[PDB]
C-alpha cells in the first residue's frame, strides 16, 4: 500500500500518494473559527470566520490549528484512513527539536499512523534535482532559507533564514498599486492581488535600465482583468515587486537580498566544498518562479564570488513542488522502508524518538 | 502673582468621579477656542476647555450632553470623559471651562498622515495599515452607535474633533459643542465634511448624518485631501478607469491623486455606499460595520493598537507647506496676489519688502507647473507676463532689505549645484532675471538712500558670481539641446521604412483586447491560446524590420530620458520630442511581444 507524502506550508499546504508525479492536493494553510473550516472553504466562508495561519515563517505556531489542517487533508482531499498507510511529513531548517516530537506525537496519538517519516524541504528539492551536494535557496509564502548541504546531509551553521517572502511582495505590491489609484484591502482582494503578482511580474536582468524603459514609454504598461469584469492597467510595478528580492530596503528591511544571504550560506562553509555549492545553486518554492530569477542570481552571484569559480543555477520549470516531489521519490524508494519510525517504536519509546531517526 | 498661581473652583455641583480641585493650576493655554492645560499636584493632566466670550451657551449644553450620554449609554473609552463646569483664570479673568481628562497624543490628521507615511516608507506593510484603518472606523462607528443610545447627535465628527490616545493607541471623539438630540436641527456643522441631509429642512439630525461624517472624515485623512484643498471630503471619490487615476513623478513612479480612484473595490464600495448615498438608503453604525470592506480585511485589535502607540511615540509627519499643485485656480490666486502689488505701485503704496517675497514664491510655483502637467501653456506665458510686468513696476517705481531676499539668493544657489535637464532651460532664465532685479534693487536704493555697506557690497557680489555660474550652465544646456534636436530628426528619419507597417500590425493586436485574465490555466487555456496566434501573425508582419525596431529604441530611450516628460521652451521639439515616443512605444512593444503574449 502507497506511502502519503503531505508539505505544509506558511501559505499552501502540498499532499498526495508517494510514486506521483505531482501531489494530487494543493490548498491554502488556513483555519477558520466562529467569530470550523479549512482551506478554500475557510476563505469562501470568510465572512463568519476569523482565519488563522497555523505556519509562520515555515514553524508551526498553532498546533490546535495544524491538527485540524492535517484531519482536513486526509479526510476530505485525499480521502484515506491515516491508521492505513505510513506518512512522510516534511518540516523546516532549524525546526525546533519541541515541535518535531509534537508532530510525531499528533501523527501516532491523533491519527494512529503505522509509520512516520520526516525530512528537512530543502533537502528534498536536492533529492528531486539529481543531487545531494548542493545549496537550495527555498523561498515560499513566509520565509526564505539558503541551505548548503554536503553528500545527503545539511550544515545547519551555514543555513540562513530571511522573513521575506511572497506573503510579503504580495503585500508590497498592494501597497504600490494605491499610487495607480487602485485600494486592494481586503483579503478577498489580497487573493487578487496574488494571482496579478503571479501572472505579470517579472525579474529585471538591469533594473536601472527598465525603470529608464518604463518613464520613457508605455510600452510596458499590461493589463489584467479582475474577476468582476474590471480591467487594470500596470506597470514598473510588474518588475519593482520581485526586485524586492535582490532589495529588501524596498520592503522597509535592513537586510541583505537572495543572491547575497546566499553567497553569505556558501562562505560560511569550509573552502572546499564552495565550488561545488557554487555549481549545484538550486532554487525551490513559487517565490522562486518570476520569470528572470534564474539569470539575475546568476549575474548577481557571480559579481560576489571569485572570477576562478563557476556559478551554476538550477530552477526546475515546476519547482513549487519540488520539496513535495523529492518527498515522494524518497517514500517511494525501497532502500526507505527500513527508515520509518514505526507504530511499535513509538509506542516503546514516545515521542522522542524522532531524533533517533530522523 | 501670576494666572499660573491662581486656584481654580466649580460653577455646577461636578460630575461623580470628578477630581478634588485643591492644588490644581494653569500650566499653558494651547492653539477656535482657547484649551488650557490643568496641572493637578499629583499631574494627572486636565483640559479645560474656555468659552469664546461671544457667550451664547454652547459650552453649558456640551455638558449636558455629556452628562445625558453617561446616564443613558454609559461612559464608553473612545469618547471625552467630562468632569464638570469650573471657573478657571484666563486673561486676566476668571472664566467658565468645562472641564475634561487630556487624550495625551495627536489628533486625528497628525495621526493618520504619520501612519500612511509610515507605511509608504515602509515601516509597517499593507496588512498593519489597513487593518489599522479598519480598527479606527469600528471604534468611531461604535462611538456613533454610542451617542445614539442616548438620543444624541454628534453634528461635527472631523479630524480636528477626534484626539488619539499615546498610552492605548484609542481614538477619542471630543467637541459635542454643536450637537442637537435626535431628529432636532443641528447647532450647527462644517460644510467639507457635512452630509447633504444635515442642515436642510424639515428632519434635521440623525445617527445616518453621524455615520457619514465618520467615513468624511475617514476618507479625508486616508487620501490625503490637505493636501488639494480644492476638494471637500463628502464629494466622495471621482473614478477614472479610461485614462491613468494618477500622475507620474520624474522618475516614472505613480502618485496617486486624492480622491480620484482607478477601480472599484471593497474601500471605493464603503465610500460610494455611505457618502454618495441619502439618509434612509444609508447605513446606521452597526449595518456600516458589516459592510465588506469593515468585515474582511481587519487584524487584531491588540495588534492595531500596538500600531497606533508605535506611530504615535515616533516622530509626527508635518503638515506638508507647498506640495499643492498648480491648478488653473490657484495659479489664478497667485495672479491676484501680483495684481494686488501692481494696484498698490500705481497708488504709491508698495511693500517692496513683501513683493520680493511673494515674486520668489511665484518663481517656484511657476517651475513647479513646468514639472508637473496641470496648466496649459497659455495660462503660463500669462503668468510669465505678469511676474515681468511686476519686475517692470519695481524698476520703474524709485540691511532690512538683505535679510528679506538672501533666502532667495540660497534657494537659487541650492538650484546651481544640482544636476540640470533641458527643462531647466526656462527655470534659470527667470532665475538669471530674478538675480539682476535684487542686484538693481540694492544699487539702486543707495543713490538716493542709505549707502552701501559691508554686508551690501558682499550681497552684490555673491550675485553676480550666481549670475555668470547662471549663465555658463544655461549656455551649456542650450548647446546639448542642439544636439539633442538633431540627434532627435535623426532617429525620426530611419523609422520612416517601418513605422505605419508596424503601428497598423499593432493597432489590429490591441482590438483584439489583449489582457490577462483571474483564474486558472485550464480556465484562461482558449483565451492564451487566441492572443498567442495573434500575437504570432503581428509578429510576422513586421519580420523584416524586427532588427531596426530593436536598435531603434537602443537609441530612442537614452534619448527620451534625455529629453523628458515636462514642457520645454521649444515647442518644436516636444511635439517631435512625442513623435518619437509615439515610435519608441510601436517599436518596444514589438520586441517584447512575443515574451508577453507567446
Ligand atoms: N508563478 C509564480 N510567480 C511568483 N510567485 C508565485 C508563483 N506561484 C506561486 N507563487 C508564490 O509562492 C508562494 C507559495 O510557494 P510555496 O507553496 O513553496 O510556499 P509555502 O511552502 O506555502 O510557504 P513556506 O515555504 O514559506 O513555508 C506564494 O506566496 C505564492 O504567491
Ligand atoms: N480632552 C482633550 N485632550 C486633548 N486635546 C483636546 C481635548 N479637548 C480638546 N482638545 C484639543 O483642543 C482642540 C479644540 O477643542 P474643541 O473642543 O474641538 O473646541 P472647538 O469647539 O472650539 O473646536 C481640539 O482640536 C483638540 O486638539
Ligand atoms: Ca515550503
Ligand atoms: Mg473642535
Amino acid at each position: 500500500v502507497a506511502a502519503l507524502v503531505v508539505d505544509n506550508g506558511s501559505g499552501m499546504c502540498k499532499a498526495g500518494f508517494a510514486g506521483d508525479d505531482a501531489p494530487r492536493a494543493v490548498f491554502p494553510s488556513i483555519v477558520g473559527r466562529p467569530r470550523s473550516y479549512v482551506g478554500d472553504e475557510a476563505q469562501s466562508k470568510r465572512g463568519i470566520l476569523t482565519l488563522k495561519y497555523p505556519i509562520e515563517h515555515g514553524i508551526i505556531t498553532n498546533w490546535d490549528d495544524m491538527e485540524k489542517i492535517w484531519h482536513h487533508t486526509f479526510y476530505n482531499e485525499l480521502r484515506v484512513a491515516p491508521e492505513e498507510h505510513p506518512v512522510l511529513l516534511t518540516e523546516a531548517p532549524l525546526n525546533p527539536k519541541a515541535n518535531r516530537e509534537k508532530m510525531t506525537q499528533i501523527m501516532f496519538e491523533t491519527f494512529n499512523s503505522p509509520a512516520m517519516h520526516v525530512a528537512i524541504q530543502a533537502v528534498l528539492s536536492l533529492y528531486a534535482s539529481g543531487r545531494t551536494t548542493g545549496i537550495v535557496l527555498d523561498s515560499g509564502d513566509g520565509v526564505s532559507h539558503t541551505v548548503p548541504i554536503y553528500e545527503g546531509y545539511a550544515l545547519p551553521h551555514a543555513i540562513l533564514r530571511l522573513d521575506l517572502a511572497g506573503r510579503d511582495l504580495t503585500d508590497y505590491l498592494m501597497k504600490i498599486l494605491t499610487e495607480r489609484g487602485y485600494s486592494f484591502t481586503t483579503t478577498a482582494e489580497r487573493e487578487i492581488v496574488r494571482d496579478i503578482k503571479e501572472k505579470l511580474c517579472y525579474v529585471a536582468l538591469d533594473f536601472e535600465q527598465e525603470m529608464a524603459t518604463a518613464a520613457a514609454s508605455t510600452s510596458l504598461e499590461k493589463s489584467y482583468e479582475l474577476p468582476d469584469g474590471q480591467v487594470i492597467a500596470i506597470g514598473n510595478e510588474r518588475f519593482r515587486c520581485p526586485e524586492a528580492l535582490f532589495q529588501p530596503s524596498f520592503l522597509g528591511m535592513e537586510s541583505c537580498g537572495i543572491h547575497e544571504t546566499v553567497y553569505n550560506s556558501i562562505m560560511k562553509c569550509d573552502v572546499d566544498i564552495r565550488k561545488d555549492l557554487y555549481a549545484n545553486t538550486v532554487m525551490s518554492g513559487g517565490t522562486t518562479m518570476y520569470p528572470g530569477i534564474a539569470d539575475r542570481m546568476q549575474k548577481e552571484i557571480t559579481a560576489l564570488a571569485p572570477s576562478t569559480i563557476k556559478t551554476k543555477i538550477i530552477a526546475p520549470p515546476e519547482r513549487k513542488y519540488s520539496v513535495w516531489i523529492g518527498g515522494s521519490i524518497l517514500a517511494s524508494l525501497s532502500t526507505f522502508q527500513q527508515m520509518w519510525i514505526s507504530k511499535e517504536e513509538y509506542d516503546e519509546s514516545g515521542p522522542g524518538i524522532v531524533h533517533r531517526k530522523c | 502673582k501670576p494666572q499660573t498661581e491662581l486656584p481654580l473652583g466649580w460653577k455646577g455641583k461636578p460630575l461623580s468621579g470628578a477630581p478634588d480641585l485643591e492644588g490644581m493650576r494653569v500650566a499653558e493655554t494651547d492653539k477656535e477656542s482657547h484649551i488650557s492645560i490643568i496641572e493637578t499636584k499629583d499631574k494627572q493632566r486636565l483640559v479645560a476647555k474656555i468659552e469664546r466670550s461671544i457667550a451664547e451657551g454652547h459650552l453649558f449644553a456640551e455638558l449636558e450632553a455629556y452628562k445625558h450620554i453617561y446616564k443613558t449609554a454609559g461612559k464608553h473609552p473612545n469618547l471625552a470623559n467630562v468632569h464638570g463646569m469650573a471657573v478657571v483664570p484666563y486673561g486676566n479673568r476668571y472664566y467658565y471651562a468645562l472641564l475634561m481628562d487630556e487624550v495625551d497624543g495627536w489628533r486625528c490628521s497628525d495621526t493618520l498622515r504619520s501612519l500612511a507615511d509610515s507605511w509608504k516608507q515602509g515601516k509597517i506593510n499593507s496588512e498593519a495599515y489597513w487593518g489599522t484603518i479598519k480598527f479606527i472606523a469600528h471604534r468611531l462607528l461604535d462611538v456613533t452607535n454610542h451617542l445614539a443610545k442616548a438620543g444624541i447627535v454628534h453634528n461635527d465628527i472631523k479630524p480636528g474633533n477626534v484626539v488619539f490616545d499615546r498610552a492605548s493607541g484609542e481614538p477619542v471623539v471630543i467637541d459635542l459643542g454643536l450637537h442637537s438630540r435626535s431628529g432636532e436641527q443641528p447647532k450647527g456643522f462644517t460644510e467639507s465634511f457635512k452630509a447633504p441631509e444635515l442642515g436642510v429642512g424639515n428632519l434635521g439630525a440623525s445617527e445616518k448624518s453621524d455615520v457619514f461624517l465618520v467615513v468624511s472624515t475617514l476618507l479625508h485623512g486616508i487620501e490625503g485631501f490637505e493636501k488639494d484643498p480644492e476638494i471637500k471630503p463628502n464629494q466622495g471619490l471621482r473614478f477614472i478607469t479610461s485614462e491613468p487615476a494618477h500622475v507620474m513623478d520624474e522618475n516614472g513612479y505613480p502618485i496617486h491623486r486624492p480622491g480620484i480612484a482607478g477601480v472599484e473595490t471593497a474601500y471605493t464600495r464603503f465610500i460610494t455606499d455611505i457618502l454618495g448615498v441619502s439618509a434612509d438608503s444609508r447605513p446606521d453604525s452597526n449595518e456600516a460595520r458589516l459592510h465588506e470592506f469593515l468585515s474582511d480585511g481587519t487584524i487584531d485589535e491588540e495588534s492595531a493598537k500596538q500600531i497606533l502607540k508605535d506611530t504615535l511615540t515616533g516622530e509626527m509627519s508635518p503638515l506638508p507647506t507647498d506640495v499643492r499643485r498648480i491648478t488653473p485656480y490657484y495659479l489664478r490666486e497667485l495672479s491676484d496676489l501680483l495684481r494686488t502689488h501692481l494696484s498698490s505701485a500705481a497708488t504709491k503704496q508698495l511693500d517692496m519688502g513683501v513683493v520680493l517675497s511673494d515674486l520668489d514664491t511665484m518663481l517656484v510655483a511657476l517651475d513647479k507647473a513646468e514639472r508637473e502637467g496641470g496648466v496649459d501653456k497659455d495660462q503660463l506665458k500669462s503668468f510669465n507676463s505678469l511676474i515681468l510686468k511686476t519686475y517692470s513696476v519695481i524698476g520703474a517705481y524709485i540691511n532690512f532689505m538683505l535679510s528679506i531676499v538672501e533666502p532667495s539668493l540660497q534657494r537659487i544657489q541650492k538650484h546651481l549645484d544640482q544636476t540640470h535637464s533641458f527643462s531647466d532651460i526656462g527655470s534659470l532664465m527667470r532665475a538669471h532675471k530674478h538675480l539682476e532685479t535684487l542686484l538693481e534693487v540694492l544699487v539702486t536704493l543707495s543713490q538716493q538712500g542709505q549707502p552701501v555697506s559691508s554686508e551690501t557690497y558682499s550681497f552684490l557680489n555673491r550675485l553676480a558670481e550666481a549670475k555668470v555660474t547662471l549663465s555658463q550652465q544655461l549656455n551649456t544646456l542650450q548647446q546639448q539641446q542642439e544636439s539633442a534636436k538633431a540627434q532627435l530628426s535623426i532617429l525620426i528619419n530611419r523609422s520612416g521604412s517601418w513605422a505605419d507597417v508596424a503601428r497598423q500590425s499593432l493597432q489590429r493586436f490591441d482590438s483584439t483586447r489583449p489582457v490577462v485574465k483571474f483564474g486558472t490555466e485550464q480556465y484562461t487555456a482558449i483565451h492564451r491560446q487566441m492572443m498567442a496566434a495573434h500575437a504570432a501573425i503581428t509578429l510576422q508582419e513586421v519580420s523584416e524590420f524586427t532588427d531596426d525596431m530593436r536598435n531603434f529604441t537602443a537609441d530612442s530611450i537614452p534619448l527620451l530620458i534625455q529629453l523628458g516628460r515636462s514642457s520645454l521652451m521649444d515647442e518644436h521639439l516636444v511635439e517631435q520630442r512625442e513623435k518619437l515616443r509615439e515610435l519608441t512605444t510601436i517599436a518596444e512593444r514589438l520586441n517584447r511581444l512575443e515574451r508577453e503574449w507567446m
